[PDB]
RNA sequence: UAUGCCAGCUGGUGGAUUGCUCGGCUCAGGCGCUGAUGAAGGACGUGCCAAGCUGCGAUAAGCUGUGGGGAGC
RNA sequence: CGUGGAAGUCUGUUAGAGUUGGUGUCCUACAAUACCCUCUCGUGAUCUAUGUGUAGGGGUGAAAGGCCCAUCGAGUCCGGCA
RNA sequence: GUCGGGUGAGAACCCCGACGGCCUAAUGGAUAAGGGUUCCUCAGCACUGCUGAUCAGCUGAGGGUUAGCCGGUCCUAAGUC
RNA sequence: UAGGGAAACGUGAUUCAACCUGGGGCCCAUGAAAAGACGAGCAUGAUGUCCGUACCGAGAACCGACACAGGUGUCCAUGGCGGCGAAAGCCAAGGCCUGUCGGGAGCAACCAACGUUAGGGAAUUCGGCAAGUUAGUCCCGUACCUUCGGAAGAAGGGAUGCC
RNA sequence: CUGUCCCAACGUUGGGCCCGGUGAACUGUACAUUCCAGUGCGGAGUCUGGAGACACCCAGGGGGAAGCGAAGACCCUAUGGA
């Protein structure tokens, strides 16, 4: 008996992979008389052909993980693979590091605490890169 | 990369096809030219003097 | 001069249009058009065609599936040929 | 590859070349298709 | 009936990633010889398949714990796990 | 006497030989142009069942007429 | 010090292209030029598909007398031809 | 691959389940060229299949390719007639 | 109050292919054309013929005489962990057990791939051929020479997990 | 730095060996169980003389058949070719 027909139109009508379809070993039979896809249809309702379920990566020792590292922990240098440059693009640090004090003059500007000559001196300064972070910048401010 | 059988991998275009003229598989479709009859480059039939022993 | 109309085509798939889509399959002469294939079918069986799909088969003829209107009934016109 | 109408036409006529001199001839002639191709083997046409 | 310790020390002769094929011809071969039936007649349950099959094709188990039938006219056995 | 050697015997394998000839080869006489009124050639069709060939062309192994012929096809 | 992001630049079995050594495997082959490890280039004079052009004493040739359908110090077929 | 089981005159290799693995730019998906019916069903094992076959891209006979809006068709390119 | 779903038939977020739109730089290289569309409305009705449409698309549907370990273009480059990575390794979705003959012998010699070999350490050989050693990332440090670009990852030294 | 060597050992997988099935080819003047000498166109399983030699079969590594494979590319010759 050579059901590998019903095992290509099972797979269509349930909509799922070849390899997933299951015919019942006792009803092979009934399953050999299986002619149309109608026929398909109501022997999947009455329980003889079914589809099993997909497995999923199991993220659990993942997120665990994730957890670990977003604290600081398990990136030592025995853990490092890719260079410096490849874990933090320099580019996009000054980008990050630029816009940050391009945000704070500004907000100073228009508060009135710094002056039209004072945001200048500390725009271009900032520009040079004279400042690390927005932390030594104001360092820097006070006094 | 050999002369022989790999160059063979390569061959996957269509050259002669069947004559409208006299039926061959010699209509070059890229020449519009009939290698057998000359359909394409003659008005008349492409015979040779040669196609038989010279006393024949 | 040729005719349109050489035979039906009466096969299992040919009912399955006949029954369920009210739809008559001919196997017509290859020079004809989805409007000669349709005045034709009109006027030799007395019903109005809607609509006509054509396919040239793998036999060098061409398969016609002409579709009928609701007043007339397809599994009632192949009963008389 | 796209094959035009004409192509077709032959294509279509080179299957029934396919086809087996039919059970009667034999019993006609009392006691072979030698057009006999196969889709791997032989080569057609274009 | 009766239940026998079956040793398959003798699938580490037959290489090692078909060790699990050989095991399951000793065990047909170890039941047939002490039950005095044929080859043919021991029928054997998924379960020593399983059982045997279990850490991949070749890290076999070196002992398998099995429980054996004997009856019917020409004589046949059916076998299975404990 | 196992493996085996030479000759024969029955039976194969093989298709020579002999017999036969729907084909060839050569000679001789007769005859001798076709095509835009679309030839020659080709393709695709054409049969109750039709694959090859022959014929034929959507009127498709055939339609008309005159003569021959004749109970068959 | 920074910003910038150049290059017949760099590492790279990324896709891809190439083919140094083993003078390994094979050598009535898987294959009338193959297998495997190694090795080279990999933003450029780069690699590739399809279309198209150049024809035999002629093309094409970063030139090896290289390539022009397993045919090249003058392609192939048929004829000259016995 | 293995143990069960199915069909069968016949089963290591046809089919069901289980257990066990292989493939991750491919051994998955869609296609161009080229192939030309090789697609689908039924019936088969003289042929073909590196063994066997109840299977098959094999053999035999049916069935199958439906578009105003996807290609073609139109345009022009190197270039060709 | 389409559809689909056995059911629920979500809401927010970050990084964001595609797709949209800018800024910049390079050239002794300057990066197609044409048909068509836009310019330039709306209602109702009609018409829209013809050709392709099956399947393969490869360790069996193609080319290589073969069900050939060869050759042959395109799109999927964002599935999970991983890690710089479209890298390795492992795993989904999906496909397969047809890179299609099997059974048996602790299974010898001998051969192909290959692992580990005490002490010595190139004595082997034409020649370290073969194999091997080093190896990622971080920090310290880096000679001669140099066309000032480089040499240079010179060399050398230290570090490296888990909680 | 190391099995490259001194110097070889054990192990691993696919073969190899036995059983089923499938099922080729290279080569064949004839005879042929050889060996030691000799002789011969001076490089003999086959001639002469001796020696040896019961037949068949399995595995082997290849000393011999001036082994198989290719009308020597070297060399000379031809009133040869390019
Ligand atoms: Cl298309
Ligand atoms: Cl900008
Ligand atoms: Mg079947
Ligand atoms: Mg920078
Ligand atoms: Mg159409
Ligand atoms: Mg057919
Ligand atoms: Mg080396
Ligand atoms: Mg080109
Ligand atoms: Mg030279
Ligand atoms: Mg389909
Ligand atoms: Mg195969
Ligand atoms: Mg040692
Ligand atoms: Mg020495
Ligand atoms: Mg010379
Ligand atoms: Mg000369
Ligand atoms: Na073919
Ligand atoms: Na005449
Ligand atoms: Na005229
Ligand atoms: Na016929
Ligand atoms: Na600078
Ligand atoms: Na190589
Ligand atoms: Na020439
Ligand atoms: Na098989
Ligand atoms: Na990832
Ligand atoms: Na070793
Ligand atoms: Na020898
Ligand atoms: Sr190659
Ligand atoms: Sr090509
Ligand atoms: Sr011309
Ligand atoms: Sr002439
Ligand atoms: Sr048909
Ligand atoms: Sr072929
Ligand atoms: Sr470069
Ligand atoms: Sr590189
Ligand atoms: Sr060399
Ligand atoms: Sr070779
Ligand atoms: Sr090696
Ligand atoms: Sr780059
Ligand atoms: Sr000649
Ligand atoms: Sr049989
Ligand atoms: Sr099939
Ligand atoms: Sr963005
Ligand atoms: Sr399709
Ligand atoms: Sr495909
Ligand atoms: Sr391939
Ligand atoms: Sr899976
Ligand atoms: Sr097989
Ligand atoms: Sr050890
Ligand atoms: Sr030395
Ligand atoms: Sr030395
Ligand atoms: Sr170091
Ligand atoms: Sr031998």
């Amino acid at each position: 008996t050579d059901l590998s027909a019903q095992k290509r139109l099972a797979a269509d009508v349930l909509d799922v992979g070849k390899n997933r379809v299951w015919f019942n070993p006792e009803r092979q039979g009934d399953i050999a008389d299986a002619i149309t896809r109608e026929d398909v249809r109501e022997l999947v309702d009455e329980g003889a052909i079914q589809a099993k379920d997909k497995k999923g990566n199991s993220r659990g020792r993942a997120r665990e993980r994730q957890k670990k590292r977003a604290y600081g922990h398990q990136k030592g240098a025995g853990s490092r693979k890719g260079k410096a440059g490849a874990r933090q693009n320099s580019k996009e640090d000054w980008e990050s590091r630029i816009r940050a004090q391009r945000t704070k003059l500004r907000e100073l500007r228009d508060e009135g605490t710094l002056s039209s000559s004072q945001y200048r001196d500390l725009y271009d300064k900032a520009g040079g890169g004279e400042f690390d972070s927005v932390a030594d910048l104001e360092r820097y401010i006070d006094a | 990369t050999g002369a022989g059988t790999p160059s063979q991998g390569k061959k996957n275009t269509t050259t002669h096809t069947k004559c409208r003229r006299c039926g061959e598989k010699s209509y070059h479709t890229k020449k519009k030219v009939c290698s057998s009859c000359g359909f394409g480059k003659s008005a008349k039939r492409r015979d040779y003097e040669w196609q038989s022993k010279a006393g024949e | 001069s040729w005719d349109v109309i050489k035979h039906p085509h009466v096969t299992e798939k040919a009912m399955n249009d006949m029954d369920f889509q009210n739809k008559l399959q001919f196997a017509v002469d290859d020079r004809a058009s989805k409007g000669e294939v349709a005045d034709a079918v009109e006027e030799q069986y007395d019903v109005t065609v809607e609509q006509v799909n054509t396919q040239n088969t793998m036999d060098g003829e061409k398969k016609a599936v002409v579709r009928l209107s609701e007043d007339d009934d397809a599994q009632e016109v192949a009963s008389r040929i | 590859g796209k094959k035009s109408k004409a192509t077709k036409k032959r294509l279509a006529k080179l299957d029934n070349q396919n086809s087996r001199v039919p059970a009667w001839v034999m019993l006609k002639t009392d006691r072979r298709n030698h057009k006999r191709r196969h889709w791997r083997r032989n080569d057609t046409d274009e | 009936e009766r239940v026998v310790t079956i040793p398959l020390r003798d699938a580490r002769a037959e290489p090692n990633h078909k060790r699990a094929d050989k095991a399951m011809i000793l065990i047909r071969e170890h039941l047939a010889k002490h039950f005095s039936v044929d080859e043919d007649a021991v029928r054997l349950d998924p379960s020593i398949n399983e059982a045997a099959w279990a850490r991949g094709r070749a890290n076999t188990p070196s002992k398998i714990r099995v429980r054996a039938a004997r009856f019917e006219e020409e004589g046949e056995a059916i076998v299975e796990a404990e």
